[PDB]
């Protein structure tokens, strides 16, 4: 085997590449739980399987092609992160633009309970949401207006997961069924750092020449 | 040479304009652009002043003079000149000498620091909520993410140790805070340390019972010079050594077998904390110049290593680490914390404070209009102008928050015609008068004296001059 | 004037990444200054190498960057939203509504959308494989 | 639709090149591809009518088209895809 | 991002005029001129696209695009790619969303490679007339002087050589063919 | 809504008339509004603050106000209905 196989195999194994083995010593011995010499696609390979410090789990990924190759590996890893990021935070959101929705429902009721100008802030907070199921139809070719309209119509009148199938180009009364899961972790972040830069913006009233 | 006067006002106009929308705990944020392309927001108007490209000599001069003597207040007494310079301009049109213009301000400066001594309500080191209060107050509006009444605790605890008592006065050094900071996370993540802070295999690093070597400063034979002036140093008995000049490597081996810094302005602090001294040329250097440090260390920020001073002998020594994610967020951090850390140290160091939301701003002016009748003709005029011009602090300070500014101006008027009602002042979230003491608006009176009185000199000499001549 | 200025900064550079937003987000062809180019419809890739004009543009280019640093899935989100916030700010600003009157509008509608972000979140079954519960989900998102 | 029209502009263009009227053949082929049995028939553009191009030896290889047709539908939806260009660095 | 496309399009119209008239057996030719002054007269349309002096970045990769995988048929991918943008842009005025466009496009795309690999005429290494009629298809309009059937010849000889079977498929290596040329007598001396 | 916005636009235009800011006495009237007990509260523009405009004996004809509201929605509709202005004869 490769030289950088080996060295990858002994630190796990918790063993020790002998150099002569009249001088070896069971101190260099290491260990695994089960090998097999597994087929794998009319391709005979040895498999070592739950060796001391497992570590990551190797995936042996076989493509026919260097592009499915690297596509599967993109797809593992998008995957990955994903759920990844949902595991870290265990709540799913709607997504298709339904959460966006809900929550300008919900602010347009919260903004109601506050008054002066900030009613109108707040107000704008949540007219700006749902430009989010807007464009999200839009880039499926569906008409920006009237799908936001049929939206709040189905959104107000019914479910909060009614939301906007961009893959298929349509909307959904329930995006969860049609599996359009969105992580919590990331739409907070999300709202969060766009406040925050929208804040940032409206705060700085004008420029003024200065000296390095 | 009333064609060069004219330039002065209208150069301190456009300064207080430069300053005036930064005003307020809801003061905006300025975008200062470098030549080079390069940029910095902020509502710190210290710093505006600092990197602002400045223009007239009036200019450079108005700011010289708003520092000077405490970063904070600077923003008041520019807005504050400016206003009176307005209302000088406005009473110049009237055919007023200078001159009278001039003693009527004097008296009314004077009138106004009687009245800020008047109102002012003492305070001790001990009223933690005052000092608290006094904190929050500037950090307000500084866009600091969150942490403010933490800031304020890491603030209050940080003068309490930088203060000792001979007489009357504590002797609060404030010279003695070291401020650096790094990124990531956020602003919980800062923190004070005891001893003064600083960002090969080296020396040992948990030194206890420290002397602390502070230093400033044919290849064979460089060598030998290099390893002399390391025997040296090493024959004075130096646990620690600090450079600010480059080090050689070798020279590190050398010391490591028996850190070069970057700023003095840390060297200082801690020659300040360990009770050493600098030395100039090595070739003078002693064992009584090492400074002593009980327990010496060094630790990893989450991102870099940083150098940590503590049990250092003074009393009277403190350090915060400052953490954060953008650059525009620890600086404004650094920027208010030092603010607050001048009020603060302010209010224990005078030891009276009075409320904001521009209560001794009416008051002021409400006294100068009584006092105002009781003097001559021409000057009553310029105190009247003076208590306007004061006036229009509150009013800007309407105007940065969103509100009407003469219909705030006229209540809060028709509120301190009580007696009791001489701490009201303008709540700008809420948007109605409110008294502004319970809600912890509260400042030092030295720093609204002060204010004033530069701000009185400022104008005085923008009226003074004449004409503008070039020297040699 | 100044702040319309920016506003309308930040607002253009949004403009374009409406369009790469979502399953049909449109390309954007970054050309490397180098003689060399690549394209996507990438928040992160795009704000990333692309050589920012405007400052208020570029600090909502640091934003973004921000919000991919803590996050790697939403960028693009993040910064239409901004645009948008700010395109709905600049019809408040018509309503002769100072800024710091929407900011902290705009903050307490934050807060509480931030509240109510878990107020309508489904939470999920995450005890053991060997219920399959979690097989499900994981092929829903998956 | 449209693609059968751009695929047929080739026609055109052809026709354009050998001096000949290009909608009159357009028309002939497409009316002579009628029938099963003409689906060989092309443009003899040296007599100028229509004629069974297998016979005079006008072929090609399948894979050349097949490409052709791949390559230009990749590019015209790669320039379709971006919607504005960017420098970077 | 209306104004950005709409110069794309043009774009690879500009390069389909550029090819458009060298496209068939009567195709015309070409003349580049370098900077220099120095020139080159051609028929050859990847010729062309390599000595052309490329402006657009979407022309520059769409010459990318047009050689990649077989020197000819970059004419027809070209042209057809440029009928393809110009009526996409008729498309596009009747407000039809790109992804719409698109999506239709590859659906034609797939149908189309269907019609190819249904109407295909199966043929082999033995069909020595079919090569020579290949060979010649593009020979025709090459202005090459004469000896067609005899440059044909050595085509049809010349793959036969580099050709070999390990299974359902000859090998042929067609980078072991060495081209050079020199000057005198006609293209009969070839050999 | 957009028309119930046109509506509120005239007591925003009542409030600049008098001096006052209109946008914060619209929300104030909007908040008093959500009361069934205040449906006559107005806004009083020489006090500034607004209040129940019955007692204050501010009181119009229905019949104008109807009429008002109906001649308004006509012309508007007739200005949107008209395409294009041609010249007769
Ligand atoms: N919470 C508050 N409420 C009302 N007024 C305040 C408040 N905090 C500060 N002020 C006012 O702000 C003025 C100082 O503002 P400025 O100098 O811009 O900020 P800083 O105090 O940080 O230097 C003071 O005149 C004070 O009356």
């Amino acid at each position: 085997v490769k030289r950088s196989d080996i060295e990858k195999l002994e630190k796990a194994l918790g063993a020790r590449i002998i150099s002569s083995i009249k001088d070896a010593t069971p101190e260099d011995l290491g260990y695994a739980e089960l090998v097999e010499e597994r087929r794998v696609g009319n391709d005979k390979m040895v498999f070592i399987e739950g060796a001391k410090n497992l570590k990551a789990v190797n995936i042996l990924l076989r493509g026919s092609n260097d592009m499915a190759l690297d596509e599967a590996e993109r797809s593992i890893n998008d995957a990955l992160h994903a759920l990844r990021n949902i595991l870290l935070e265990p709540v799913i959101l709607p997504g298709g633009g339904a959460i966006e929705l809900e929550l300008a429902m919900k602010l347009r009721e919260y903004a109601r309970s506050v008054g002066g100008k900030e009613q109108l802030a707040i107000e704008a907070f949540a007219d700006a949401l749902e430009e989010i199921p807007l464009i999200l139809a839009e880039t499926a070719g569906l008409e920006a207006i009237s799908s936001l309209m049929d939206l709040r119509a189905r959104h107000a009148k019914g479910l909060s997961n009614t939301g906007v199938d961009v893959i298929g180009g349509k909307i959904v009364d329930d995006v969860y069924a049609l599996n359009i899961i969105e992580p919590i972790r990331v739409k907070s972040q999300v709202l969060k750092s766009a406040t925050e830069a929208a804040t940032a913006i409206l705060k700085i009233d004008d420029l003024i020449a200065a000296a390095p | 040479g009333k064609e060069a006067l004219r330039a002065n006002i209208a150069a301190v106009k456009a300064i207080e304009e430069a300053l005036k929308s930064t005003y307020g705990p809801r003061g905006m944020d300025k975008m200062l652009v470098d030549s080079l392309g390069d940029i910095t927001i902020t509502n710190d108007g210290a710093t505006i002043l600092d990197k602002m490209d400045l223009q007239h000599p009036t200019g450079k001069l108005l700011v010289q003079i708003a520092k000077g003597q405490t970063a904070d207040g600077t923003k008041t007494a520019v807005i504050l000149a400016g206003e009176l310079a307005k209302k000088a301009e406005d009473l110049l049109y009237k055919e007023i000498h200078p001159t009278i213009i001039v003693s009527g301000y004097k008296k009314a400066e004077e009138i106004a620091l009687k009245t800020i001594q008047e109102i002012a309500q003492p305070v001790t080191i001990n009223d933690t909520d005052v000092l608290r209060k006094v904190a929050l107050t500037s950090l307000g509006s500084k866009a600091v993410a969150g942490a403010r009444e933490y800031l304020a605790d890491l603030v209050v605890k940080a003068v309490a140790q930088v203060a000792e008592l001979r007489g009357d006065k504590w002797y609060v050094d404030l010279d003695n805070v070291q401020i650096v900071k790094k990124h990531g996370g956020s602003v919980n993540d800062t923190q004070l340390v005891y001893g003064i802070v600083v960002d090969h295999p080296g020396m040992p690093k948990r030194i206890e019972n420290a002397k602390i070597a502070l230093l400033d400063a044919f290849l064979e034979e460089e060598e030998n010079i290099l390893k002399e002036k390391v025997d040296k140093i090493a024959a004075t008995g130096a646990n620690v050594v600090i450079c600010q000049k480059g080090i050689d490597e070798v020279a590190q081996h050398y010391l490591a077998k028996k850190v070069r810094r970057a700023k003095k302005s840390d060297l200082e602090k801690l020659a300040r904390a360990t009770g050493g001294r600098v030395i100039s040329n090595i070739d003078e250097l002693t064992s009584q110049d090492l400074g002593y440090a009980a327990l010496v260390e060094e630790r990893k920020v989450g991102e870099d290593k940083m150098v940590f001073v503590e049990g250092a002998k003074n009393p009277k020594s403190v350090s915060i680490l400052i953490r954060g994610g953008l650059e525009r967020v620890v600086d404004e951090t650094e920027r208010a914390l030092r603010d607050a850390l001048g009020t603060v140290a302010d209010v224990i160091r005078d030891g009276r404070a009075v409320a904001g939301g521009g209560a001794v701003e009416i008051e002021i002016a409400k006294r100068l209009r009584k006092y105002a009748p009781q003097v001559g003709g021409k000057e009553q005029l310029a105190i009247e102008a003076y208590a306007n011009a004061i006036e229009g602090l509150i009013m800007i300070l309407a105007e940065n928050a969103g509100l009407d500014p003469i219909d705030k101006l006229m209540q809060l008027r028709s509120l301190h015609e009580n007696e009791t009602n001489k701490w009201y002042g303008l709540n700008l979230f809420t948007g109605n008068p409110e008294d502004m003491w319970k809600l912890g608006v509260i400042e030092p009176a030295l720093v609204k004296m002060n204010a004033v009185k530069a701000a009185t000199e400022a104008v005085t000499l923008v009226l003074r001059i004449d004409d503008i001549v070039a020297a040699g | 004037d100044a702040l319309r200025n920016n506003i309308l900064a930040a607002k253009t550079l949004a403009e374009m990444l409406r369009s790469s937003l979502g399953p049909k987000g449109l390309d954007k062809m970054l050309i490397d200054s180098f003689g060399d180019v690549t394209i996507t419809n990438d928040g992160a890739t795009i704000v990333k190498d692309m050589e920012i004009q405007h400052p208020a543009a570029k600090l909502l280019v640091e934003a973004a960057k921000a919000q991919d640093a803590e996050v790697g899935d939403g960028t693009t989100s993040a910064v239409v939203l901004a645009g948008a916030l700010l395109e709905k700010a600049e019809s408040l600003l018509d309503q002769n509504i100072h800024p710091t009157i929407i900011i902290e509008g705009y903050k307490k509608a934050y807060n509480k959308a931030l509240e109510l972000l878990p107020q309508l979140g489904t939470r999920i079954d995450i005890k053991d494989l060997n219920s399959s519960v979690a097989r499900d989900t994981l092929r829903k998102i998956a």
